């Protein structure tokens, strides 16, 4: 056969790779992060309840204004909020009741959701005639929506269970740009800063880093023994997160082309939903099936502080662009912020 | 009160889906019930401009069916041709077929117009009216309205609270008929009511069952000539039967008074008879039991059949044993051991026939409880004719009394048409009798134990029919009430509209159904189903509490102090309960609720963001 | 699935040809941005609650 004389040499290519990385590691984070200060008891405390939906939160995300939140719920509505005051400012009937995920176009114009309906709606909120609509619907998918996040008012990007994620053109209406590698169902992403690359995780227990110019995959990380929740990126923009069922976080660096740590502890059982850092990077905040969610020391590994206030898992979470605060929403039906 | 009322319009969300599970929601389902009718061409007439021409042509040759002579259909259809054929045509607005308008023309340019001539134009509007038509009538208000009456119809629990009593009209075996009404409408009815503990003690249960079973093959197509049946239901002590009403008393009660009738006057009951007859033969229902005694009289005096208990169903087993009165059965039905059909109701007839005429059967020489001597005249006399009798009225006896099968009247040939092509009815139409326009010869003057093994042998004993509740609807309340919830509506509309309306929560989302029930904590709440959750509010306000299709572990059916009532078995332990308005509904929440949360749970088992995990 | 590890192969070829760095710089780099960039981090360094709009804040332009 012709198979095997190929399998074979996955296996050579496979031992290159883990031969490269082997000789790049001479240290390690924890230990030249040893000799700074502790970071101190971080005990926040929630600030702002959001009552509303009527039923479990599955994703949220801010708007660029460290005000503004949109949230996506089991109760097939969509809400936008005003973090300042508790004020709504949409809610958001949807045409699916299948939603899981949300995002906000930085530009604060549009928000975007999907689910199971294998499709991704952008809805406008400053239409001509001032109402909120539907302006269109992203079908191209074979899988059910699971992240996406706008580059600006034109493009977006998606991710699928089909495994694939995707670039869009929203005029255009098709996949301008589409992601193959993944082998399970690909569940979150992040867009870099400079939005020239994004990371995508999946049930396949791997991240990726994508060109969105180009289209190819160009590098693959593994370490994780179970599917990849979510994911976030260091704020520079070399280095990204992830929080998987396994229930660990780990922060890769995509120079040193590795995993620096991992964060976890023996006392915690069940698996991360989300995860994200402070505006310096120096915290990681990390959501947890049960009801809590954790602050880690992002260089020294040790738990820092714990938000314990819902009553259901923390289905997701996110600092605010300044940095001056943390959302988190959750399977009680509630987002709370904390500071 | 008594009087009826319609649910509000929301019904529809749940009769709609109810009606299209059963496949009732087809042009030819709707358009051959009355109600169904009434509303599908007001929406032709009133509100769809391609659709009139097709209804009014409709109607018009409906009405050409039921004229009498030739003189008038000459007449009636020159005038559908030129109007419907020939002004549609010269105006390109004809939508019928090159052979539609020849069939018609061949035949009026020959002045051969029977009541038929237009059958071909008949089907060719409905294929008009089947399609786009019918769809738009779907779309519509008064689609609306026919669920809002179907609902009520499929939601009939009947008692003896549902009808004013007058007077007693007769005494049965097993109970008395008094005569009543419907509180609902007005609809002057009877109702023969039968003591359980009397039936099981005389061991009736069998002609009991019977009654009914055959009651009901016999009172579609409103016939004249028998007494039908538009209900039944029970009580925890007795059976009801609501028929149509007869005052003037039996035709044995007339023979007792008024003496031997004359050969033109026999013939009335007769022509009404054998109509009668006809209606249970194209239904194969051999009666068996005709006699004087079985037949009533209106307050104009005209008849119709009356006791069905010892009819029956011989479509598919043929009877063999000896059943009826003594002096009036037919030589198959004697011998022990022979298959017959119809044939047993002809040589019955004309024994009861004789009887009236000569005051006795034919067969009967004064015989009382030997029955023995009259079954040996019928298999062996000839019986012999006076001399009185027309040889016109001698041959129809003679044809009808063969005692051998091969021979008589209404047996070899076609059926009932025999009889009415005999020599004695020639003078008769046979269409003006059925339109009960001879006028009749009399018009009547002014006048211990109980088990629940013998309770489950009435299980799937009420009954209501359709076609004739319709009927009845039809002819007393419908219009006044339609008319009626027309304004309640708009008033409705025009309140929604001052208050600020909600442009109905239901819409452009992936709602499945919606509806009001009750719950408990009742609290009646409107509903809104959806694929994921289901969630309520009350008046005024919107949806601000639900219950998921996730946390839903099992919809069963509980009775609830003598009500009909939904389980809803939940996750924690926690139970919910439901109750809605009717039957129907009940029947659909229960099953789109089942569909609902199977197929949920199914979903979310594949979706690893929504599953449980550890 | 023949033409298809073929894909898996010449892919691999582009993972292993990047020029790679020491996790020792890749630590250190990271190191300083947090350090850098400390004194901005809310959630590390407090700001007044004068401008806490979670906290103190009154006036919102």
């Amino acid at each position: 056969s012709e198979l095997d004389q190929l399998r074979q040499e996955a296996e050579q290519l496979k031992n290159q790779i883990r031969d490269a990385r082997k000789a790049c590691a001479d240290a390690t984070l924890s230990q030249i992060t040893n000799n700074i200060d502790p970071v101190g008891r971080i005990q926040m405390r929630t600030r702002r309840t959001l009552r509303g939906h009527l039923a479990k939160i599955y994703a949220m995300h801010w708007g660029t204004d460290s005000r503004l939140l949109v949230s996506a719920s089991q109760d097939g509505k969509l809400i936008i909020w005003d973090s300042y005051t508790t004020n709504k400012v949409h809610a958001i009937p949807l045409r699916s009741s299948w939603v899981m995920t949300c995002a906000y176009a930085p530009s604060g114009n549009y928000v975007a959701c999907g689910g199971l309906d294998n499709i991704c709606s952008i809805y406008n909120l400053k239409t001509r005639e001032g109402n909120v609509r539907v302006s269109r619907e992203l079908a191209g998918h074979t899988g059910y929506l699971s992240c996406c996040r706008f580059l600006d008012d034109n493009q977006i990007v998606t991710s699928s269970g089909d495994t694939t994620c995707a670039l869009w053109d929203i005029e255009t209406g098709q996949q301008t740009t589409t992601f193959t590698g993944h082998t399970g169902d690909v569940m979150s992403l992040s867009l870099a800063p400079d939005t020239r690359l994004f990371v995508s995780g999946a049930c396949d227990a791997s991240a990726k880093l994508w060109d969105v110019r180009e289209g190819m995959c160009r590098q693959t990380f593994t370490g994780h023994e179970s599917d990849i929740n979510a994911i976030c990126f260091f704020p520079n923009g070399n280095a990204f997160a992830t929080g998987s069922d396994d229930a660990t976080c780990r922060l890769f660096d995509l120079r040193a082309d590795q995993e620096l740590m991992t964060y976890s502890h023996d006392n915690i059982i069940c698996g991360i939903t989300s995860v994200s850092f402070s505006k310096s990077g120096r915290l990681l905040l990390a959501g947890y099936d049960d009801f809590n969610c954790n602050v880690w020391d992002a260089l020294k590994a040790d738990r820092a502080g714990v938000l314990a206030g819902h009553d259901n898992r923390v289905s997701c979470l996110g600092v605010t662009d300044d940095g001056m605060a943390v959302a988190t929403g959750s399977w009680d039906s509630f987002l709370k912020i904390w500071n | 009160s008594k009087k009826i009322l319609l649910p509000e319009p929301s019904i529809r969300s749940v009769m709609q889906k109810y009606l299209e599970d059963r496949g009732e929601v087809t042009f030819e389902k709707i358009f051959s019930q009355k109600l169904g009718y009434l509303l599908f061409r007001d929406f032709c007439l009133k509100h769809l401009e391609e659709a009139k021409p097709l209804v009014e042509f409709y109607e018009e040759i409906k009405k050409y069916e039921k004229l009498e002579t030739e003189e008038e259909r000459l007449v009636c259809s020159r005038e559908i041709f030129d109007t419907y054929i020939m002004k549609e045509l010269l105006a390109c607005s004809h939508p019928f077929s090159k052979s539609a308008i020849e069939h018609v023309q061949g035949h009026l340019v020959k002045k051969q117009v029977p009541p038929d001539l237009f059958q071909p134009y008949i089907e060719e509007i409905c294929q008009n009216l089947r399609g786009d038509v019918f769809q738009k009538f779907i779309e519509s208000d008064k689609f609306t309205r026919f669920c809002q009456w179907k609902n009520v119809e499929l939601n009939i629990h009947l008692t003896m609270n549902d009808f004013s009593v007058h007077r007693i009209i007769g005494r049965g075996g097993f109970g008395e008929v008094y005569g009543c009404r419907k509180a609902d409408t007005g609809k002057m009815y009877a109702m023969k009511c039968l003591d359980k503990k009397r039936i099981k003690m005389k061991q009736g249960e069998t002609l009991a069952l019977n009654e009914r079973i055959m009651l009901s093959l016999v009172s579609t197509g409103d016939c004249p000539f028998i007494v039908c049946m538009s209900y039944a239901f029970h009580t925890p002590d007795k059976l009801s039967f609501i028929l149509d009403l007869m005052n003037g008393g039996d035709l044995h009660y007339h023979l007792s008074q008024h003496g031997v009738f004359s050969e033109a006057d026999m013939r009335f009951y007769a022509a009404e008879i054998i109509l009668g007859l006809e209606h249970m033969h194209n239904r194969f229902v051999v009666y068996r039991d005709l006699k004087p005694a079985n037949i009533l009289l209106d307050e104009h005096g005209h008849v119709r059949i009356s006791d069905l208990g010892l009819a029956c169903d011989f479509s598919k087993k043929k009877p063999h044993a000896s059943v009826g009165t003594h002096g009036y059965m037919a030589p198959e039905v004697l011998q022990k051991g022979v298959a017959y059909d119809s044939s047993a109701d002809w040589f019955s007839l004309g024994c009861m026939l004789f009887k009236l005429l000569r005051g006795h059967s034919p067969f009967r020489q004064h015989k009382t409880k030997d029955k023995h001597e009259i079954d040996r005249m019928t298999l062996t006399m000839a019986v012999e004719l006076p001399d009185s009798f027309s040889p016109e009225l001698r041959s129809l006896l003679e044809g009808l009394l063969q005692r051998d099968v091969n021979r008589r009247l209404g047996c070899l040939g076609r059926g009932a048409q025999e009889v009415k092509e005999s020599p004695f009815f020639r003078s008769l139409d046979w269409q003006m009798v059925f339109l009960q326009k001879y006028p009749p010869p009399l018009i009547p003057p002014r006048g211990i134990k109980l088990l629940d093994s013998d309770q489950e042998l009435y299980r799937n004993f009420p009954l209501t029919i359709s076609e004739r509740w319709q009927q009845e609807v039809a002819e007393t309340v419908f219009d006044t009430i339609n008319a009626e919830t027309d304004r309640l509506e708009a008033r409705k509309k025009t309140k929604n509209k001052q208050l600020g309306h909600e442009e109905d929560y239901a819409l452009g989302k992936d709602c499945i159904m919606h509806g009001y029930m009750s719950k408990m904590g009742w609290q009646r709440r409107y509903f809104y189903l959806f694929p994921n959750r289901l969630e309520w509010r009350g008046e005024g306000e919107a949806p601000q509490s639900l219950l998921t299709m996730e946390e839903i572990q099992s919809v069963e059916e509980t009775q609830i102090k003598e009500r009909k009532c939904l389980l809803l078995k939940i996750r924690g332990g926690k139970q919910f309960v439901l109750q809605c308005d009717s039957d129907p509904e009940l029947v659909q929440w229960k099953k789109e609720l089942r569909d609902a949360y199977r197929e949920a749970q199914q979903l979310v088992q594949r979706v690893p963001k929504m599953k449980n995990k550890p | 699935s023949i033409a298809q590890a073929r894909k898996l192969v010449e892919q691999l070829k582009m993972e292993a040809n990047i020029d790679r760095i020491k996790v020792s710089k890749a630590a250190a780099d990271l190191m300083a941005y947090c350090e850098a960039h400390a004194k901005e981090d809310p959630l590390l360094t407090p700001v007044p609650a004068s401008e806490n709009p979670f906290r103190e804040k009154k006036f919102f332009c």
